[PDB]
RNA sequence: CGUGAGGGAAAGGUGAAAAGAACCCCGGGAGGGGAGUGAAAUAGAGCCUGAAACCGUGGGCUUACAAGCAGUCACGGCCCCGAGGGGUUGUGGCGUGCCUAUUGAAGCAUGAGCCGGCGACUCACGGUCGUGGGCGAGCUUAAGCCGUUGAGGCGGAGGC
RNA sequence: GUGGAGCCUGGGAGUGAGGGCGCGAGCGAUAACGUCCGCGUCCGAGCGCGGGAACAACCGAGACCGCCAGCUAAGGCCCCC
RNA sequence: GGAUGACCCCAGGCGGUAGGGGAGCGUUCCCGAUGCCGAUGAAGGCCGACCCGCGAGGGCGGCUGGAGGUAAGGGAAGUGC
């Protein structure tokens, strides 16, 4: 018997325009390019995930650096002193401690100082 | 691309054209060409080993057997020819069409009569095959088909 | 009142009234856990070292799940490499219940 | 729990007096106040740091024989276009350039950038026109 | 209520056309009829045609005030085009496309 | 010469964009004083073929 | 198409039934709008279904100080559907198309305008090894013959 | 020394254009992103990741998936960063 | 562990071109089928932010369409651009 391509390439190539949807010009219109730009796509979504877990510790540790500058010390020596006082609070809420709870991130400066 | 009715003209020149090479349009590569690797008529048969058809007659048989769907009878009452007397025999034996029958007899008159039953398969014994044996929920054979059963699984 | 509690080997401010996903627990749904406790903010402040001897946090266990599904895709050139991986990632929704001082 | 981004600011203006300090080691502190990275709440991708008025910038200092070698270019487009100014000429003829130029090649390059670089008003001479800001006196 | 007209297969461009269409989308009837009147364009006899056969319609068949008609909305469509041969130097035959067009004009009442 | 070609096909915004200037301008037209017909300025109208206050045409 | 021998296409489908749209209206006609037929008329003859490239009309978001393999991660704004989600993208981070060929390509090395459809590891016989079964010092039939009319059996010549 | 170790039999391959770097020589001019061998390494096939401004083979390190968690490597910590 | 993949627990492996091996998805056709699904709507088309699956895919829902389609389990190839 003979087996033609039927439905099978059609469905195929709709599957990936579907997932192309909103890139520009013949990005979102043509398979063939659609494909080309979601393999780049999937690339960086991976490679993405990853940066980003590093974007937002640098942002944290920028944040925590300029509330310790408020106190006179630097992220550095705050750090340290955290190690020293056995504090194991995490940059995500070092930082929202340093925006949400002025007090209790003096405290913690106060700690830091203290352990050196 | 051989048996496909075009010429075998190189279509145009191997080179300067600006298109791509091709030498006869049967190539398979065109539409409307040869195909390739396609069916060509084929036997399918082969020879199975005698004694693998042979004890596989038995084991059909045999599974029939040991669930109960297995009837022999003598002879068929007044069953002549006729669809409706198969039918008022088959009442009395159990058979109400319930359950697809495979009938083996040498009775010609008898097969005549239940053929058009959608639920039976009739067969004469040397017919016996296991695909109608296990095709079917239910083995009835007359004790004649029975004994040339027997003398082929021997 | 605040606590910074850890679970999932993950840190996060809750206070009662809160709804959580975290990583995924062993406990029934309906089940409630005690996490342990960082630090004590708002009316008091209490500081661990690491870990506040007493303090605990109740949280009731209203169910677990998996999330949006993640397309895990990869791809090099010129190699006919390509890879594509469906990833739902598990977790339990919590309800914080109360911060034990 | 998410990351706190800030709803929009005041910003805060502030006064510094450039006299007498070293060019580039000033730059870098107008940098961190036009980034706003003094600030606790430090977001990358909006606007949110202080303006800056400078006065006194022709009497920015520079140590070894920069003034005299430190040279300045432009590039016209235009063959043999490539003008070279050397710091005395700067201070001589724009001297507020100065310090515009060591601060401006130290903020990000881009569209955020070339923003910040805008809230940073530099002044020859002691006095600025921003009365109306009250900007806050500030010693770095 | 609307009324509309469409003139299918019309042997003009659909480019061209569409310049006239352009001129008289969201006009009155009659500021259109001027426009119409005077734009040194072909396409402008063919859209004046199917802008008085949906005025027409309009008041004809569905009880509008030609008063009140503007056009609401309009719009020149591509149908099959003509293909020709069109001979070139050194033996090369080129196709030549005398493209079609359908036009739609759809009139509604401006109330008040 | 050497037969220029154009590198790539252009695309539809830049196809578009380059006719951002062909847009039509309708034309001048100002009422005829006579019989109030639209016609363009400084020609006689088609309408009754009055020009400057007078007969100037049989229409 | 070729002087000729010769080469050599494309092109199927209304509906159950023509009931194939009287008549009126704009138009020179084409075409349409009503009416009417039909279960259905984007089944109206350029007729089943009617994808994609391609073209257009309307709407939401967005865009004229901006540096770009066009995406991706984040946050914010607006619009939409109702601790959520969809659309859009202002800013910030990161980021050298696909395939082929190569020691090495984003590569200024090959191929591809885009879409749809056709398009390349098969079959026969023999061989070799593995494997699922049958029988085992044995295993197996070939051509035929008889039967069947999608029924199987017989046949030991011969082969290992 | 229990390792995607080793040995035996058999089925299936692909490869038989390498390349950079370190060290040891020859050839070359104590030239070449040169050339030809040896030992090793990496790229090839890790044009995946960090550093080296950018950059196959230099330094760091062998990417199963997810996390808005933590410690480090080379390299860094005035601003761009 | 329990007893033969019932599932759980602990540990370890899991970059990859040529290439070797394994397990699957889907397409056409045959047995299953004188059956079963179907005008209270087959196939095909167009959507979907929903369900299942690592994935190839499979469901389900709305719209279109208007007459076919075909299960568990197996069989054969003109089988995936
Ligand atoms: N006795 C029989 N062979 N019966 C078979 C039933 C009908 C079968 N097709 C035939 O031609 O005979
Ligand atoms: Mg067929
Ligand atoms: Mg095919
Ligand atoms: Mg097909
Ligand atoms: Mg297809
Ligand atoms: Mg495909
Ligand atoms: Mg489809
Ligand atoms: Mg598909
Ligand atoms: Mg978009
Ligand atoms: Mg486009
Ligand atoms: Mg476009
Ligand atoms: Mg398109
Ligand atoms: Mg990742
Ligand atoms: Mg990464
Ligand atoms: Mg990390
Ligand atoms: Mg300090
Ligand atoms: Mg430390
Ligand atoms: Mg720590
Ligand atoms: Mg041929
Ligand atoms: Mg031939
Ligand atoms: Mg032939
Ligand atoms: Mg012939
Ligand atoms: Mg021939
Ligand atoms: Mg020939
Ligand atoms: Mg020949
Ligand atoms: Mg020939
Ligand atoms: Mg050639
Ligand atoms: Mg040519
Ligand atoms: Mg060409
Ligand atoms: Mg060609
Ligand atoms: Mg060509
Ligand atoms: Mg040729
Ligand atoms: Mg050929
Ligand atoms: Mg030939
Ligand atoms: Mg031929
Ligand atoms: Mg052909
Ligand atoms: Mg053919
Ligand atoms: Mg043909
Ligand atoms: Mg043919
Ligand atoms: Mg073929
Ligand atoms: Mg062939
Ligand atoms: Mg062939
Ligand atoms: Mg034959
Ligand atoms: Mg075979
Ligand atoms: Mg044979
Ligand atoms: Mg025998
Ligand atoms: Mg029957
Ligand atoms: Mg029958
Ligand atoms: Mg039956
Ligand atoms: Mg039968
Ligand atoms: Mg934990
Ligand atoms: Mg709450
Ligand atoms: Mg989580
Ligand atoms: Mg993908
Ligand atoms: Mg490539
Ligand atoms: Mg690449
Ligand atoms: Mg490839
Ligand atoms: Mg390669
Ligand atoms: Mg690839
Ligand atoms: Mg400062
Ligand atoms: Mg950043
Ligand atoms: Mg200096
Ligand atoms: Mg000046
Ligand atoms: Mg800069
Ligand atoms: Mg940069
Ligand atoms: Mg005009
Ligand atoms: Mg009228
Ligand atoms: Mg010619
Ligand atoms: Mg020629
Ligand atoms: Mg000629
Ligand atoms: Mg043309
Ligand atoms: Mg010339
Ligand atoms: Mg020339
Ligand atoms: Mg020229
Ligand atoms: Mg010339
Ligand atoms: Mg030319
Ligand atoms: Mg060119
Ligand atoms: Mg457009
Ligand atoms: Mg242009
Ligand atoms: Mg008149
Ligand atoms: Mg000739
Ligand atoms: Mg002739
Ligand atoms: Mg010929
Ligand atoms: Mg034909
Ligand atoms: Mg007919
Ligand atoms: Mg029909
Ligand atoms: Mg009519
Ligand atoms: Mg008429
Ligand atoms: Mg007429
Ligand atoms: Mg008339
Ligand atoms: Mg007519
Ligand atoms: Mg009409
Ligand atoms: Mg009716
Ligand atoms: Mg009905
Ligand atoms: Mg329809
Ligand atoms: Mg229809
Ligand atoms: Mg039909
Ligand atoms: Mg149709
Ligand atoms: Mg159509
Ligand atoms: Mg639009
Ligand atoms: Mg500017
Ligand atoms: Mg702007
Ligand atoms: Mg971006
Ligand atoms: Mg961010
Ligand atoms: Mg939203
Ligand atoms: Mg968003
Ligand atoms: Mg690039
Ligand atoms: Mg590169
Ligand atoms: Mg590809
Ligand atoms: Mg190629
Ligand atoms: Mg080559
Ligand atoms: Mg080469
Ligand atoms: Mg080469
Ligand atoms: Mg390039
Ligand atoms: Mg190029
Ligand atoms: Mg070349
Ligand atoms: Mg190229
Ligand atoms: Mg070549
Ligand atoms: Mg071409
Ligand atoms: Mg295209
Ligand atoms: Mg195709
Ligand atoms: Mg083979
Ligand atoms: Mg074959
Ligand atoms: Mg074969
Ligand atoms: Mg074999
Ligand atoms: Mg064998
Ligand atoms: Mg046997
Ligand atoms: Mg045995
Ligand atoms: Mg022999
Ligand atoms: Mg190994
Ligand atoms: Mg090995
Ligand atoms: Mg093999
Ligand atoms: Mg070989
Ligand atoms: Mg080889
Ligand atoms: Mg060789
Ligand atoms: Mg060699
Ligand atoms: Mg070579
Ligand atoms: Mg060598
Ligand atoms: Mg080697
Ligand atoms: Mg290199
Ligand atoms: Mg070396
Ligand atoms: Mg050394
Ligand atoms: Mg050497
Ligand atoms: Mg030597
Ligand atoms: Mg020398
Ligand atoms: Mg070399
Ligand atoms: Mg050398
Ligand atoms: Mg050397
Ligand atoms: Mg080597
Ligand atoms: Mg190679
Ligand atoms: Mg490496
Ligand atoms: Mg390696
Ligand atoms: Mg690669
Ligand atoms: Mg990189
Ligand atoms: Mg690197
Ligand atoms: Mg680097
Ligand atoms: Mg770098
Ligand atoms: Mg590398
Ligand atoms: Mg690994
Ligand atoms: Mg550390
Ligand atoms: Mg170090
Ligand atoms: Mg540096
Ligand atoms: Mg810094
Ligand atoms: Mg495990
Ligand atoms: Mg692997
Ligand atoms: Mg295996
Ligand atoms: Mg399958
Ligand atoms: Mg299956
Ligand atoms: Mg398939
Ligand atoms: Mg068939
Ligand atoms: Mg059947
Ligand atoms: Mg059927
Ligand atoms: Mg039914
Ligand atoms: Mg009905
Ligand atoms: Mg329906
Ligand atoms: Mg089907
Ligand atoms: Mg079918
Ligand atoms: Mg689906
Ligand atoms: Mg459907
Ligand atoms: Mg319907
Ligand atoms: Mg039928
Ligand atoms: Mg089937
Ligand atoms: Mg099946
Ligand atoms: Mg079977
Ligand atoms: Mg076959
Ligand atoms: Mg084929
Ligand atoms: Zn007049």
């Amino acid at each position: 018997p003979r087996a033609k391509t039927g439905v099978v390439r059609r469905r195929k190539h709709k599957k990936i325009l579907k997932l192309a949807k909103g890139y520009w010009g013949l990005r979102s219109k043509s398979f063939r390019k659609a494909r080309e730009t979601l393999f780049a796509a999937g690339n960086y979504a991976y490679a993405h995930r990853k940066r980003r877990k590093r974007d937002f510790r640098r942002l944290w540790i920028v944040r925590i650096n300029a509330a310790c500058r408020q106190h006179g010390l630097n992220y550095s020596t705050f750090i340290h002193g955290l190690k020293k006082a056995g504090i194991e609070v995490d940059r995500k809420n070092l930082a929202d401690l340093a925006v949400r709870e002025p007090q209790v991130f003096a405290e913690l400066v106060e700690r830091a100082k203290a352990a050196q | 691309r051989g048996e496909v009715a075009y010429s075998g003209r190189k279509i145009w020149p191997q080179k300067h054209t600006g298109r791509a090479r091709h030498g006869d349009i049967g190539a398979p590569i065109f539409v409307g060409g040869g195909v390739v690797f396609g069916p060509k008529p084929r036997d399918y048969s082969y020879t199975l080993p005698k004694k693998v058809r042979k004890k596989g007659l038995a084991m059909a048989v045999a599974d029939r057997a040991r669930e109960g769907k297995l009837l022999l009878v003598e002879a068929f009452a007044g069953v002549n020819g006729k669809t409706k007397e198969f039918l008022a025999w088959a009442k009395e034996a159990g058979l109400d069409g319930s359950e697809s029958v495979l009938l083996v007899t040498g009775n010609e008159l008898v097969r005549r009569a239940a053929r058009n039953l959608p639920w039976v398969v009739t067969l004469a014994p040397e017919g016996l095959n296991v695909y109608d044996i296990v095709r079917t929920e239910r083995l009835v054979m007359d004790l004649d088909a029975w004994e040339v059963f027997q003398n082929r699984i021997g | 009142m605040f606590a910074i509690v850890k679970t999932g080997g993950k840190q996060y401010r809750v206070e009662p009234g809160l709804k959580l996903r975290v990583e995924k627990l062993d406990a029934e749904p309906g089940a409630t856990v005690e996490l342990p406790v960082l630090l004590l903010g708002g009316e008091k402040t209490v500081v661990g070292t690491p870990v506040v001897e007493g303090a605990s946090v109740v949280a009731e266990v209203l169910g677990h799940g998996r999330g949006k599904k993640i397309l895990v895709s990869k791809f090099k050139a010129k190699v006919q490499y390509r890879r594509k991986k469906g990833h739902r990632q598990p977790y339990t929704e919590l309800l914080i219940k109360e911060i034990r001082g | 729990m998410k990351t706190y981004v800030p709803k929009q600011v005041e910003p805060r203006w502030v006064l510094i007096d450039a006299e007498g300090k070293t060019l580039g080691r000033l730059a870098t502190k107008i940098a961190t106040l036009l980034r706003g990275k003094h600030r606790p709440d430090w977001t990358p991708n909006v606007a949110m740091g202080d303006f800056v008025v400078v006065v006194n910038a022709d009497k920015i200092r520079v140590t070894g024989k920069k003034l005299e070698q430190k040279i300045y270019t432009r590039y016209s487009g235009y063959p043999g276009g490539l003008k070279k100014i050397p710091l005395e000429k700067m201070l001589a003829t724009h001297p507020e350039r100065v310090l515009e130029h060591a601060v401006k090649g130290m903020l990000p390059k881009g569209p955020l950038g070339r923003r910040l670089f805008k809230r940073l008003k530099v002044y020859a001479g002691p006095d600025h026109p921003h009365q109306a800001q009250r900007p806050e006196k500030l010693e770095v | 209520m609307e009324a509309k007209a469409i003139a299918r297969y019309v042997r003009i461009s659909p480019r061209k056309v569409r310049l006239v269409v352009d001129l008289i989308r969201g006009k009155s009837l009659e500021e259109a009829r001027n426009i119409l009147r005077y734009t040194n364009k072909r396409g402008a006899y063919f859209v004046a045609k199917v802008l008085e056969s949906a005025a027409a319609n309009a008041v004809n068949n569905h009880d509008m005030l030609e008063d009140r008609l503007y056009v609401k909305a309009a719009y020149v469509d591509e149908g099959p085009a003509l293909k020709r041969v069109l001979p070139r130097a050194r033996g090369r035959a080129d196709i030549i496309k005398k493209r079609t067009s359908h036009i739609t004009v759809i009139l509604g009442e401006k109330h008040g | 010469a050497k037969h220029p070609v154009p590198k790539k096909k252009t695309s539809k915004a830049r196809r578009d964009a380059r006719r951002s200037h062909h847009a039509l301008t309708p034309p001048t037209l100002v009422p005829c004083p006579e019989c109030k017909a639209m016609k363009p300025p400084h020609t006689v109208c088609p309408e009754c073929g009055y020009y400057a206050g007078r007969k100037v045409l049989e229409v």
